[PDB]
């Protein structure tokens, strides 16, 4: 699974009588331009990890010395 | 206590107060259904019981001490980690270190409400 | 809609008063107790408005170092009272009465047939700057309904042709006029 | 499903870390972070799920108000590590982002319900 | 004190106190002025007896009715702050204020304003919220949001938006300024609009009656659409 | 802590930081654990800073812009609550919700 | 127990919707029960042939709940969200079939001479003693007194749909097989009339100060808002005391004992499970017996051990 | 001076003349309010506190009814709730949606007190709008947002009555009220920061803290306040590692409801260059290091320099503890010497009031009884620039009596109508002799306060002497169940410091120094170096000092220990941490005894409660908590502060220069803080008229 | 005195602090001045460090987030030597009568005027 492409999901989920290949006004909110869809990368070396997004929360001194 | 009748259809409850050094008797002479029962009573909390058959443990591991319903020892509890790499398979405790304390809910607003009370007499 | 908005339009605390002007603040000052002595802060905003049309920041600032006291509470002062036009406003001030009892004699059709004579919407000015329009809600004077004041005073009992008539004679000719006839009865 | 986080249309990073999803996650699997940004409003610094603790009770589906952090229906997952598990802001911003069509679908079946 | 209270002082001191206790009620006593003006033949102003009837006072002294006595719709007595009298209940009532306060009237200032039955109470009784929000000052918390709450009903009561349950509804939110501010104006705000409730509803429906779909299928774009009130 | 780089990433679409302490530095980010591994994981947030620049501002010609965000498909309420905003000086054109932009004109 | 000690009532709407979800809970948990039961006797078809329908009915959760089997779809507020339209009508024709299988069940094993020697007056357990041992439901009526909560103190609308009560006879494992057979034929009845009665009106509760707001006009008003807000931060309001209150879970009274703080959060609550108690009688009801004797009087008691704690 | 009324059943007795609200809430009767307060005047704006009373036709306003003898009283009339609600509909239905991302998410007091008193429909439609409101700038330390302000003029009543700045005026009517300035000018003045406690709704709110918290996250902790010697009543709001923010706690001698204003931003002072660990100099090349490495070099080089006697000049730092300060001055005195000063510009001498005898020293009038006092004069300092809630309580004062105020020395303007007698020692001594002898003398408890910037200067002398002599020489006040003559600190430890009795002893102090113990010293620092430094700095965020330094010392600062501190009137506070030190960062006296260890002369002492007590043993007035009497040397203080130092100054009339010149950047935490920086910048034309 | 049912050795090594609940200052409301707080410090190396790898705070203190909530401060302080670890404890602090004349709005001769 995950190779489908997940507005289909729903299709092969019975989550619409409808095909999804058939209304444009409920099917476009897209303009966050690309789509790139990575299916799943689990295994794969290429694998999601994790990281905090921020820097640390304390941000130590820096050594300037004066004479 | 919570008690039901049958013919009655009919609850009732039933308090004493007891504290951790002195004891209160069971219940298990006059029926049978008690003696569970009060083995969890004294496993969540330590208030000791008299006149009572296997007042065991049932409710936590069988080494852990202290007494979990008590509002004295937290959440995360004292010692319980267990891993198992060095001493083999001797899965044996440490200090429980969490990896996310459990930030605690301290919101209180003015007052909740002021009963609109009600008896026969 | 009464705003209060910025100081940044070429007002920005340069002016003044007059010569005689001082002299007639003081002896409205003199009409208060000289301790507790702020009470004369309206009608010295009145001088302030006939001295210098559109009373401005720098104005209220003179007052206000004046008469001694903080400035937010002059600008507290004058932030209520209508009279107290703040934007640039024209020779006569045109302000037509649009109240209930003005309404049922026809003061609508004196603001239409204003909006005929000078295409101004009822809050802006002409771009002559001869007249500023004001709706303006009930003066009092409910004696001939269809009245309208222009800037000091009251012109009773107004048709639109009297009306244009009065936009037509007050571009130069002064109508010092209560109404056509005299009397109220 | 999955927590994928919603956007507008040409969206703006729907979420506001309003902290309502934070304070009814039941496991606590919800911590956040938040700063005004540099354009006045405020985002979210970090915005951080506990997959391993998520019960799915739809909690922080119910209450965000924006209707930003959203239950997907997609089963899509079974990673080898815990570290392939621990969602920070891109995972669900990137999830939002490979499907809103079926979200779009669920909410316009749904919206008239919640 | 009143300027008009205080100009009766004098005189009222250089005559006796039975001369102004000669006229009136038992309570009520003496003449006061009455500014007569609204929709009439001739608008006037004179200083009459108190508790006089209402229709000798509009027919003897002012002309009368621009239209005569069959078209009238009401009458605003004393106050701007007053409800007001229907056709049959004004014919008879007083001009004093103990009874007029009995017909729920407190003619406080005693200035009548007299309507054409050809023209709309509802826009009197808007340009009076208009009138409140031009003149609330600012302290009371209730009197500014009522006043604009007031101001966008009424503009939706002109035009005919609203529903038959708001009508009750804005009974109720008038009630909600009926005692709860500082000074009076306030509940001078509340009266005009429980004068309304009383005595009428047959016109709020038959202006409620010009259109379907209350409260309108809308989108709000960027503003509002399908419909507006007063900008 | 010492000396390596992979050059394949910036922050987002947006070159820099994304707010007040976002950083996209790696080392700090703990490079022990990045390595052989595709870079193709998710960099997908296009960053919104970038998408009010996507944005055209929107006029009104009123005093008080209403802001929803909801669309005109969907059965149910699903944009952001109505916050009424104003548009009084120039400048002001924020949407604390969506961000898009509303002067007066 | 939570809106007990709220003094509300939820609508009609409420009552009735989740009557119909507990008896459809019902048909579930002792279909489970009678299911993993047999299959610890040693019948694997009554176990798979009872999950095929227990797969439609994990999608009667999934329509209305967020997941197959746990649901936060109850609230004390009265329930999260009233029902989806294909769900009503499709539960209709789901109990169509039901009753037709489940006497396709109940033809290979209620008849048999296998499970009349595997069940036979075993465990008996009399009613003075049954009475003593603090065991309640399937057991309890097994042991021949016909006494539940739902018939003798009815919450939530079982005072309003016409439900009849199994009793037993004799106090062994065959009655307490029975009587949970014939509880779901009684059951079927009251998803029956529970699709007939079904009212409109307010799902929730009807105000807005103790649940949840509706999520249309959260995001057109500010006092849904504010409800909105508190609801999910600080929880709610609930006035101080105690109570108890226990219905008949389909394993057995379950009993939940609250003493609420007067505050947001619950200063104690207690649980009370009939596989709490009818495990602590399992001693007293064993003896005298062998191995594969004990194997099946587990599974008659409902020892699902979930529900110890 | 008592009434008894009846509010349902509750009988209770309050003062004459009072306010029902303060009945209601001495009965115990929570009546819902917004535009009450306690240390405001009363305003009926908020017209939420309505009930019923007898002889009344309408339910009047609790906030402003006055107390009629023997009234009843009824909160639980269906009128009052059934109007609460009422007026709770009519103060909702214009405010905006901000609810989720207004900073006040558990603190908007309206939104806390809506449900158990409010109306789920506040009636709208699609045509309706509400109104909107110009968002105003007030100081780029104070985010605004005005759209939600529901007038509750608690704003403008404290930029009034407590603050004096009165630049936050209404305006407008109707809907078009605006609070704040339509000049659109900035409020720069002491203080203003309690204004975002203040407003009820979060209208007005932080501008660093911005978004960052929502307050049941928050390990809400009790803490005593720094950056001043008042030892003011704050509270830690902690997310666990950061310090989100802090809120002045309730305590109603020490400045009961108010936080000085640099005391405020000191989060923003604290999580930005801390010393996470010790750094030790190459030379111009300033590197970390281990810290048993940094132990075992600080205990080489002294005895590489063996300095034995009347050596090591340790010097008591800006905002330490006090028992830091105790393991500092016993490791001194256990090592062989004594040479303990502090910060101060050529403090390196005795007070020029001894030690002895601690009445003489600090604030030693009650800081409530500065509002009994008749008429105080002002000396050597300026009051709003150090203790800025001091100012506050003066104008409390100011407006509530008839007080004579007179500054001498520094050009000031504070807000309560200073007449100003020169900038010399002799207009000191003309103006004591000339005119207030006959004032101070006349009145009735007065008091006559002194800045500490006087005893940095060489004119600690007969310009100290002279105000001693005077308060001898005009003994009949000032004696006995009053004593006026008292000083402020600038730093909060240094009341402490003089406490335990950091000694500058001349028989030392006459020497160079070649060991230095930093604590925090950014001021002094500048001049007293020699080239065989060795400056050990021994602290926090290192701005100035461990740029001098040659040893850095990770310490912790208040925030992050239990540091008992001393206030300017004697009081012992405790403290408690509200998060752990940030990196290696060890706790102060731990590293002094740590340093005892290495530097071989180990301290007596070294568990937690050890310290307190040596503590107890040397001063027990630091022990026993926020409670002074000082009674029984009044008197002979004044002998032993003025014969010790008679004359061996001649009064130099040099000008009493101000003591603090940039108020925003002190202390070595708002010395470095983006926002004290802002602030500091705050004082251009947009400040001025 | 030992300990019963207390398997740490927190009753010889932490202080605790029974505490009023201050009166919080943004909100008015004082539903926190009714109760009495324990509380254990964070006096400690444990102390709630940071997360490496998503970046949470992970404590060490096994009994970092407890409060009771009491009646009396006796009834606390005898619970608090009863299970027997050493305390400190913290007088709150009220707030004074001052009396309110809401006519605080005239003058003598005098300078200064206000709002
Ligand atoms: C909101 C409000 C507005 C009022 N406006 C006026 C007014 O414009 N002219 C006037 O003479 N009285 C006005 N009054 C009545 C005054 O209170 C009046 O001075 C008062 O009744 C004095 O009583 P008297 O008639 O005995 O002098 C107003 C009262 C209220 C509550
Ligand atoms: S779905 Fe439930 S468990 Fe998961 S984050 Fe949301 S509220 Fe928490
Ligand atoms: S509920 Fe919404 S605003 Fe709040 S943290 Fe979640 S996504 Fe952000
Ligand atoms: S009733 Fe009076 S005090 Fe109240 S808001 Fe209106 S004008 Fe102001
Ligand atoms: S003040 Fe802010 S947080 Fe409080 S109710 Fe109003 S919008 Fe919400
Ligand atoms: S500034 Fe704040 S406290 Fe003052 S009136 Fe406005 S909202 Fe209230
Ligand atoms: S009627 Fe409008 S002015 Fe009197
Ligand atoms: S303060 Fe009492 S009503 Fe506003
Ligand atoms: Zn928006």
């Amino acid at each position: 699974m995950s190779q489908v492409e997940p507005g289909w999901h729903f299709w092969l989920g019975y989550g619409v009588d409808t095909a999804p290949c058939n209304t444009p006004k409920e099917k476009l909110p897209i303009r966050a331009y690309p789509y790139k869809f990575q299916p799943n990368y689990t295994g794969t070396p290429g694998a999601f990890v994790t990281y905090n997004t921020l820097k640390p929360k304390i941000s130590a001194w820096e050594p300037v010395t004066k004479q | 206590y919570n008690f039901l009748s049958v013919r009655h259809n009919s609850r009732i409850r039933l308090k004493t107060y007891a504290t951790e050094v002195t004891p209160v008797p069971s219940i298990t002479c006059l029926y049978e259904g008690a003696n569970w029962f009060e083995r969890e009573a004294y496993d969540m909390y330590g208030v000791f019981f008299e006149g009572h058959p296997d007042l065991r443990r049932i409710m936590t591991d069988y080494g852990f001490e202290g007494h979990p319903l008590r509002k004295d020892f937290p959440l995360t509890g004292y010692t319980e980690v267990r891993w198992d790499e060095e001493k083999r398979r001797v899965v044996y405790e440490p200090l429980e270190l969490t990896q996310a304390f459990r930030n605690f809910s301290a919101g209180s607003t003015a007052w909740e409400p002021v009963g609109p009370g009600r008896d026969d007499r | 809609s009464v705003h209060r908005n910025t100081e940044n339009n070429n007002p920005s605390i340069p002016f003044e008063f007059s010569p005689e002007n001082m002299k007639r603040a003081e002896e409205v000052i003199a009409k208060y107790p000289p301790q507790y002595k702020k009470a004369a802060v309206m009608p010295l905003l009145d001088i302030g408005q006939r001295q210098l049309g559109y009373t401005s920041i720098s104005v209220m600032n003179y007052v206000a170092k004046l008469l001694e006291m903080p400035p937010m509470r002059v600008y507290e002062v004058a932030t209520f009272y209508t009279m107290y036009n703040r934007t640039p406003m024209g020779r006569y001030h045109l302000q037509i009465c649009t109240t209930t009892p003005c309404q049922l004699c026809g003061s609508d059709g004196i603001m239409e047939a204003v909006q005929n004579t000078l295409n101004i919407k009822p809050g802006e000015t002409t771009k002559d700057n001869l007249f500023t329009l004001s709706e303006v809600e009930c003066l009092g004077a409910c004696v001939n309904a269809p009245m309208m004041a222009i800037n000091d005073d009251y012109y009773e009992d107004l048709t639109p042709e009297g009306t244009v008539k009065l936009l037509e004679d007050c571009k130069a000719g002064k109508m010092p006029t209560p109404g056509p006839e005299n009397h109220v009865r | 499903g999955e927590h994928a986080l919603r956007r507008y249309p040409s969206g703006e990073e729907r979420c506001i870390a309003c902290k309502l999803c934070e304070a009814i996650c039941p496991a606590l699997a919800i911590t956040i972070d938040a700063e005004e940004r540099i354009d006045g409003s405020r985002r979210t610094t970090k915005y951080d799920i506990d997959m391993t603790k998520c019960i799915y009770c739809g909690y922080c589906q119910e209450s965000c108000p924006v209707d930003a952090i959203v239950e997907t229906p997609n089963v899509e997952y079974a990673t080898e590590t815990r570290e392939e598990l621990l969602y920070n802001k891109e995972k669900l911003l990137a999830n939002g982002d490979k499907w809103e069509l079926e979200l779009q679908y669920a909410l316009d079946a749904d919206a008239p319900y919640r | 004190t009143n300027v008009e209270t205080v100009a009766v002082a004098p005189t009222i001191l250089r005559r006796g106190g039975d001369w102004f206790a000669s006229f009136g009620r038992e309570r009520n006593s003496g003449t006061k002025l009455f500014c007569i003006s609204g929709n009439v033949n001739e608008p006037c102003t004179v200083e009459e007896e108190m508790s006089i009837p209402l229709r000798e006072l509009l027919e003897k002294h002012c002309g009368g009715i621009k239209g005569g006595w069959d078209n009238l719709l009401g009458v605003i007595p004393g106050g701007c702050s007053v409800p007001i009298l229907p056709k049959n209940i004004c014919e008879d009532v007083l001009m004093d204020f103990d009874a007029l306060k009995d017909v729920q009237s407190g003619l406080g200032t005693a200035a009548v304003i007299v309507i054409n039955k050809q023209q709309d109470v509802i826009r009197a009784i808007q340009r009076f919220a208009a009138f409140y929000k031009h003149e609330s000052c600012g302290q009371c918390t209730p009197c500014r949001e009522g006043t604009t709450w007031l101001l966008k009903a009424m503009d939706r009561f002109r035009t005919g938006q609203a529903k038959e349950r708001e009508i009750d509804m804005l009974y109720e939110l008038t009630k909600d300024i009926e005692g709860h501010t500082i000074c009076a104006l306030g509940d001078a705000a509340a009266w005009p609009i429980q004068g309304l409730i009383r005595n009428f509803r047959p016109e709020m429906e038959t202006r409620m009656k010009k259109f379907h779909d209350e409260v309108g299928a809308v989108s709000v774009g960027g503003w509002m659409k399908d419909a507006r009130v007063e900008k | 802590i010492p000396e390596e780089y992979t050059k394949q990433a910036p922050n987002r679409d947006s070159t820099w930081a994304p707010a007040q302490a976002s950083k996209t530095e790696i080392y700090k980010n703990n490079m022990v654990r990045f390595e052989q591994k595709d870079l193709s994981k998710q960099p997908m947030p296009y960053a919104g800073i970038e998408l009010i620049a996507q944005q055209p501002v929107r006029f009104v010609h009123g005093n008080t812009a209403v802001c929803d965000g909801a669309n005109h498909n969907g059965p149910g309420a699903q944009g952001h609550p109505k916050i009424f905003i104003n548009v009084d000086a120039p400048g002001s054109h924020a949407c604390q919700y969506c961000g898009t932009r509303y002067e007066k004109e | 127990a939570v809106e007990k000690l709220l003094n509300v009532e939820v609508p009609l709407r409420g009552k009735y919707i989740r009557t119909m979800f507990g008896e459809i809970t019902r048909v579930l948990n002792h279909l489970m029960s009678v299911c993993s039961h047999a299959m610890d006797v040693g019948a694997l078809t009554p176990f798979l042939w009872g999950f095929e329908e227990r797969e439609k009915l994990m999608e009667f959760y999934e329509r209305v709940s967020g997941a197959r089997l746990h649901a936060a779809y109850v609230r004390p507020g009265g329930v999260s969200q009233d029902l989806p339209a294909g769900l009503l009508d499709d539960i209709y024709m789901w109990a169509t079939q039901f009753g037709d299988r489940l006497d396709e069940i109940e033809e290979l094993l209620t008849d048999n001479r296998i499970w009349k020697l595997r069940t036979v007056n075993i465990g008996t357990v009399t009613a003075q003693d049954a009475l003593n041992l603090g065991l309640s439901g399937p057991m309890l009526r097994g042991s021949g007194i016909p006494f539940d909560i739902r018939k003798n103190a009815p919450y939530d609308a079982y005072d309003k749909v016409d439900f009849d009560v199994p009793v037993g006879m004799n106090g062994d494992c065959y009655d307490r097989y029975l009587i949970r057979m014939a509880e779901f034929r009684q059951s079927l009845r009251i998803i029956e009339q529970c699709c007939n009665d079904m009212p409109a009106g307010a799902v929730k509760v009807e105000d807005f100060k103790i649940n949840s707001p509706p999520r249309n006009l959260m995001k057109e008003d500010m006092e849904a808002l504010i409800h909105h807000f508190l609801l999910y931060t600080k929880g709610y309001s609930v006035p101080p005391g105690e109570t108890y209150t226990a219905i008949e879970a389909p394993k057995g009274e379950m009993g939940v004992y609250v003493v609420s703080d007067g505050s947001e959060r619950p200063y104690k609550c207690k649980i009370r499970a009939p596989g709490f108690a009818h495990l602590g009688a399992f001693d007293h009801i064993a003896r005298g017996h062998f191995l594969p004797d004990a194997v099946a009087i587990i599974g008659t008691m409902d020892l699902v051990f979930g529900e110890v704690d | 001076a008592e009434i008894e009324l009846t509010i349902d059943g509750h009988k209770v007795s309050i003062e004459a003349g009072s306010a029902l609200i303060q009945a209601c809430e001495k009965a115990g009767v929570t009546v819902p309010r917004y535009c009450y307060h306690d240390k405001l005047a009363i305003a009926g704006n908020c017209r939420m506190c309505l009930v019923d009373v007898e002889r009344a036709p309408k339910p009047v306003a609790s906030c402003a009814y006055p107390v009629a003898p023997g009234m009843v009283v009824r909160t639980d009339t269906e009128r009052v709730k059934q109007a609460r609600e009422n007026v709770m509909e009519m103060m909702l239905q214009n405010h905006p949606l901000d609810c989720p991302v207004c900073d006040q998410g558990g603190e908007c007091d309206l939104q806390d007190q809506s449900m158990r008193y409010g109306r789920d429909r506040g009636r709208f439609t699609e045509i309706t709008g509400k109104r909107s409101t110009e968002d105003k700038n007030i100081g780029p330390l104070v985010k605004t947002s005005m759209n939600r302000c529901i007038h509750c003029t608690r704003c403008v009543r404290f930029a009034n009555d407590i603050a004096g700045a009165p630049e936050l005026g209404s305006s407008g009517r109707g809907n078009d009220m605006q609070i704040g300035t339509y000049l659109e000018k900035n409020l720069n003045t002491e203080l203003s920061g309690n204004v975002i406690d203040l407003c009820p709704v979060g209208a007005l709110t932080n501008k660093p803290y911005a978004f960052r918290a929502r307050p049941w996250e928050l390990k809400k902790t009790e803490s005593i306040d720094v950056m001043d010697a008042v030892g003011s009543n704050i509270r830690i709001d902690s997310k666990g590692v950061e310090v989100m923010r802090v809120i002045p706690r309730v305590h109603e001698d020490v400045n009961e409801e108010w936080i000085n204003d640099k005391s405020r931003f000191a989060c923003d002072g604290l999580k930005t260059q801390r010393l996470t660990t010790p750094l030790i100099r190459v030379g111009d090349k300033f590197v970390n290091a281990t810290w048993d490495d940094a132990l075992s070099t600080i205990a080489k080089a002294y005895q590489q320099k063996a300095p034995k006697g009347d050596e090591f000049k340790a010097v008591a730092g800006a905002l330490v503890e006090v028992e830091s300060m105790v393991a500092l001055k016993d490791m001194t005195n256990a090592l062989g010497s004594e040479n303990t000063t502090t910060d101060t510009p050529n403090g390196n001498s005795a007070p020029a009031h001894g030690i002895t005898f601690r009445s003489n020293y600090l604030f030693n009038s009650s800081i409530a009884g500065i509002e009994d006092a008749d008429a105080i004069l002002l000396v050597g300092t300026n009051p709003r620039r150090e203790a800025a809630v001091m100012n506050a309580r003066i104008r409390k004062a100011w407006l509530r009596q008839e007080l004579e105020i007179a500054s001498v020395g520094p050009t000031l303007d504070a807000t309560f109508d200073v007449a100003e007698l020169g900038n010399t020692h002799a207009d000191l001594e003309k103006a004591l002799s000339g005119e207030f002898g006959e004032v101070l003398k006349n009145a009735k408890n007065p008091l006559i306060i002194v800045g500490s910037g006087i005893t940095d200067r060489e004119d600690a002398g007969a310009f100290f002497n002279t105000i001693g002599k005077f308060v001898e020489s005009t003994p009949s006040v000032l004696n006995e169940n009053w004593n006026g003559y008292n000083v402020l600190q600038r730093s909060a430890s240094r009341a402490g410091a003089y406490d335990i009795g950091f000694t500058p002893s001349d028989e030392a102090s006459k020497t160079t120094p070649k060991m230095v113990w930093l604590l925090g010293a950014d001021e002094v620092a500048a001049s007293d170096i020699p080239a065989d430094a060795f400056v050990v700095y021994q602290g926090h965020n290192g701005d100035v000092g461990a740029q001098f330094a040659d040893v850095v010392l990770p310490g912790a600062a208040y925030t992050e220990k239990a540091g008992t501190y001393v206030n300017t009137e004697g009081r012992s506070q405790i403290s408690r941490a509200a998060t752990g030190p940030p990196g290696g960062a060890r706790e102060d006296w731990k590293i002094l005894r740590a340093v005892s260890e290495y530097l071989g002369v180990a301290l007596p002492y070294e568990d937690a409660y050890e310290v307190r007590d040596r503590l107890a043993e040397i001063s027990p007035s630091l022990v026993r908590y926020d409670l002074v009497e000082p009674t029984v040397f009044g008197d002979v203080a004044v002998q032993h502060s003025l014969v010790g130092p008679n004359g061996s100054v001649t009064p130099s009339s040099a000008p009493l220069t101000e003591t603090i010149e940039n108020f925003y950047m002190t202390d070595s935490i708002s010395r470095s803080s983006p926002t004290m920086a802002k602030s500091s910048i705050a004082f251009n034309k947009d400040n001025k008229k | 005195e030992i300990v019963s049912g207390a398997p740490a050795e927190l009753s010889r090594n932490r202080v605790v602090r029974i505490y009023q609940q201050a009166k919080p200052a943004t909100q008015s409301g004082e539903y926190g001045t009714f109760a009495w707080r324990l509380d254990w410090d964070i006096v400690d190396v444990a102390n709630r460090w940071e997360n490496d790898l998503i970046g949470w705070q992970s404590s060490g203190d096994y009994m970092q987030a407890t409060q009771m909530k009491f009646t009396s401060k006796e009834s606390a302080i005898k619970f608090a030597n009863k299970q027997g670890w050493d305390f400190y404890i913290q007088e709150p602090h009220h707030r004074k009568f001052r009396v309110k004349q809401y006519a605080n709005n005239f003058v003598h001769s005098y300078g200064k005027l206000k709002h």
